[PDB]
RNA sequence: UUCAUCUAGACAGCCGGACGGUGGCCAUGGAAGUCGGAAUCCGCUAAGGAGUGUGUAACAACUCACCGGCCGAAUGAACUA
């Protein structure tokens, strides 16, 4: 549902993580209380794959993925890109991908069906995502800013986006997303809203010091909440 | 089975505060340990101590107060400090107080059992002027009709 | 607040003016302090990529102005050495400015980002475009 | 705080030995945010004029507005008072505590 | 938790002893003297405060 | 009003409803129960004064189901417990005291911290 | 150097007993001899405080007052250099 955790001491999970709808993937340096956070969750329906990208432990911001295909960019290495291909399913498809705009999360913000990109990325790169992710591309910027993917998380449901965006240009979002926004501060008012959390249908990871009326507007948006133990024995 | 004989002390209406942590490892209760206290001091004030022991086996109720203190003393009047100063006139119904406190005083019967209840009360003014110390020092009323 | 980072060469010292990559209205950084430096006689503390600077803006924002408050370093124009073997430089010295515990004031970062800057400071990864 | 006062000579006591003669209640509001301890880390210091007390009351209270924040988006104002308490002593200018150093 | 026959068991050894005033040393509660060298055997004892 | 949830961070498991919850609402403000007095080792002298805090930082509920392993199970006088997903300390047992962060006194006490909890409606959302 | 104790049994220690109204009463989240206020009574006793200290959340436990024997010639206090 929407559980809290923290890697080594930092409330951001998005940096350090990407949680997708048929597979997971994590950083190496994590401790024992970061990975039980996602095993016992997930359980055995998804792979949660240790990995890292280029070098980094950046790995939810490094890379850019949904259900269908992920992809990596150009410093990630050989040794990286055979480790992936095992370790997740036959049905995806992964692909490196030549950048000049390197960290393909900030970039690229992405679900099943809808895409934003950042307005600077080139002509092959569209062509490129709307192959592999079997997505539609649509540039466009979140009203004040051009890092898509850092400031607006989205999943299937619904999609928390950057604190101070108007109203007037919510309602140009959703006609285009075709699903429901709401704006908010994740991890006691933090406006990057992306890194600080991540999402898929059936789950949502958020920092330890979210507090307890953020974490509402998080679970209703994205509508993934919903007895007999509890009881009185007197 | 298992018998257990507690204690219970103060409380006119109900309390059971101190007993309450009593019950922690016995047989869990907040109703009915008020229920049975109330059954206990069920006329009986609220400002007297009310001195009582209660037995129990898998919610079990006793209210037995035996009185044998000050409790007797406290119980035959009218109701910094509160205070209980009066003038009794008890040495009639004294000699009926003792009565009922010397079930085992471990004396002589009434005359060794008359001083005993007079100088546990401690504030009472008992018959005429004084009751107390020289004036219950001599005992010459029931006595030995007592015995 | 600063994790462990492999060393690397150091080319700001006291005094340096570098540029300011962010969009929080300041032009540059003047660097007065490095965070952690150590301690010998007549020597100048120095910077690096990634470490954690006191800083005032010289141009800019009259509010920015005349305050001292803490920046990381995202470029740098001295060559070091990767651990992986490369000699590699950026062409100017760069610098983001923080509050102490560590979060980023601007918004966005405008040219590239070192890479030894995005694994050591978890918000500097998150609002880079380009990462090398 | 505690302000120094001279009684007779009207004089205040500046932290290391200083004895600056002021106008009573006109720049004492500039002499006095030297001697606190709060330095010039509060945000800007936007405005300071203080607040009557009774000339017979030993006792300055002040009003200032810092007005700086830094509560990680903006810059939001703060109004506050605080008090000094007057204290009187010798000053040895005026206090002729006297037999070496004549000159 | 603590249960206090042990308790009783262990402040004997930490709680229920005396200190010296001059060389801030531990002492036994029964003593007269210190048994130090360097504060030249002196009798000012205190007993150790109880918490 | 509606019912209520108290819902664990970190394990997101119900611990305790409402109809539970003996608030006690009223602290007492006087100089013997609401202020935190430290006497010395003798002769009732007192060295510390502490002023209350503003609200009771914890939930006083009634003895539940899933809490009775643990009180049956090696039954002592005082203690602590944890949410039955992730052994994370949530809150202590005990049958003396422990008045409110605010200061009164309960009852025998099961104190629920709520640092490191939350209170959630049980009701829908409020849609806002 | 000056006092004071002891074969008419000290000092030091060990062995027993220390009970009964009784968790006396107001006071309070709780106070049972021992956080505190004020009373100091009575039963039994060889002797035993409405308790001398240590302690417990509150008891308990133990120590002291007090009563007995067990032991066998030394002991305590101030001072001078």
């Amino acid at each position: 549902m929407a559980t809290r955790t923290q890697f080594e001491n930092s409330n951001e999970i998005g940096v350090f993580s990407k949680l997708t709808n048929t597979y997971c993937l994590v950083a190496v340096g994590g401790s024992e209380n970061f990975y039980s956070a996602f095993e016992a969750e997930l359980g055995d329906a998804i792979p949660i794959v240790h990995t890292t990208i280029a070098g980094t432990r950046i790995i939810g911001r490094m890379t850019a993925g949904n259900r269908r295909g992920l992809l990596v960019p150009t410093q990630t290495t050989d040794q990286e890109l055979q480790h992936l291909r095992n370790s997740l399913p036959d049905s995806v498809k992964i692909q490196r991908v030549e950048e000049r705009l390197s960290a393909l999360g900030n970039v690229i913000c992405c679900n099943d069906y809808v895409a934003l990109v950042h307005p600077d990325i080139d002509r092959e790169t569209e062509e490129l995502i709307s192959d592999v992710l079997g997505v539609e591309v649509f540039r466009q910027t979140i009203s004040g800013n051009i890092l898509v993917g850092s400031y607006c998380s989205l999943s299937n449901q619904g999609g928390l986006v950057h604190p101070q965006t108007s109203v007037q240009d919510q309602e140009e979002l959703s006609s285009l997303l075709q699903v429901p926004l709401v704006a908010g501060t994740v991890n006691r008012g933090s406006s990057v809203v992306g890194a600080g959390m991540v999402v898929n249908d059936y789950l949502a990871v958020t920092g330890l010091d979210t507090t307890a009326p953020e974490l509402s507007v998080i679970e209703s948006i994205f509508r993934l909440q919903d007895e007999s133990i509890s009881g009185n024995l007197r | 089975x298992x018998x257990x004989x507690x204690x219970x002390x103060x409380x006119x209406x109900x309390x059971x505060x101190x007993x309450x942590x009593x019950x922690x490892x016995x047989x869990x209760x907040x109703x009915x340990x008020x229920x049975x206290x109330x059954x206990a001091t069920k006329e009986f004030k609220g400002i007297k101590v009310t001195v009582q022991l209660k037995i129990q086996n898998r919610q079990a109720a006793a209210s037995v107060v035996p009185s044998a203190s000050s409790l007797v003393i406290t119980a035959l009047k009218e109701p910094k400090n509160v205070k209980h100063s009066g003038n009794i006139q008890l040495d009639e119904i004294i000699x009926x107080x003792x009565x009922x406190x010397x079930x085992x005083x471990x004396x002589x019967x009434x005359x060794x059992x008359x001083x005993x209840x007079x100088x546990x009360x401690x504030x009472x003014x008992x018959x005429x002027x004084x009751x107390x110390x020289x004036x219950x020092x001599x005992x010459x009323x029931x006595x030995x009709x007592x015995x | 607040a600063q994790g462990t980072k492999f060393r690397i060469s150091l080319g700001l010292p006291v005094g340096a003016i570098m540029n300011c990559a962010d969009n929080s209205g300041a032009r540059n950084l003047y660097i007065i302090a490095v965070k952690g430096s150590g301690s010998r006689l007549n020597r100048l503390p120095a910077a690096s990529l990634g470490d954690m600077v006191m800083a005032t803006v010289k141009k800019g924002k009259p509010e920015l102005r005349k305050k001292v408050m803490p920046a990381i370093v995202v470029r740098q124009a001295k060559s070091w050495r990767r651990r992986d073997g490369v000699f590699l430089y950026f062409e100017d010295n760069a610098g983001v400015i923080a509050n102490p515990k560590g979060e980023m004031k601007g918004s966005a970062i405008t040219g590239p980002v070192g890479k030894e800057c995005a694994d050591l400071w978890p918000r500097v990864a998150s609002n880079s475009g380009v990462v090398v | 705080a505690n302000i120094s006062f001279c009684r007779n000579c009207e004089r205040f006591l500046q932290p290391p030995g200083q004895w600056i003669r002021a106008e009573l209640e006109s720049r004492e509001l500039l002499a006095i945010c030297l001697r606190r301890l709060k330095g010039l880390t509060k945000v800007r210091l936007v405005d300071a004029s203080f607040i009557w007390t009774e000339p017979h009351s030993r006792r300055i209270r002040i009003k200032l507005t810092v007005q700086g924040e830094a509560m990680t988006n903006t810059i939001i104002q703060q109004t506050f008072e605080v008090e000094y308490i007057v204290i009187a002593m010798q000053c040895p200018d005026c206090a002729r505590s006297y037999t070496n150093t004549w000159r | 938790i603590i249960e206090p026959s042990l308790k009783a068991l262990a402040s004997k050894y930490n709680c229920d002893k005396s200190v010296c005033r001059k060389c801030y040393a531990r002492l036994p509660p029964r003593a007269t003297n210190c048994r130090k060298r360097k504060c030249g055997h002196t009798n000012q004892l205190r007993p150790k405060k109880k918490l | 009003s509606k019912v209520t949830a108290v819902r664990c961070k970190k394990c997101r498991t119900k611990l305790a409803l409402s109809t539970s919850f003996i608030a006690h609402d009223p602290p007492s403000k006087e100089s013997s129960e609401g202020h935190f007095i430290k006497r010395a080792a003798n002769s009732h002298r007192i060295i510390d004064i502490q002023e209350s805090q503003a609200n009771c930082s914890h939930f006083f509920i009634e003895p539940l189901k899933w809490m009775q392993p643990e009180l049956q199970g090696k039954q002592e006088l005082e203690g602590k417990f944890s949410c039955p997903g992730c052994s994370s300390k949530v809150g202590g047992y005990n049958w003396k005291g422990s008045r409110c962060s605010c200061g009164k006194w309960v009852i025998p006490a099961i104190h629920l911290q709520t640092s490191k909890v939350d209170q959630f409606p049980l009701q829908s959302t409020a849609l806002p």
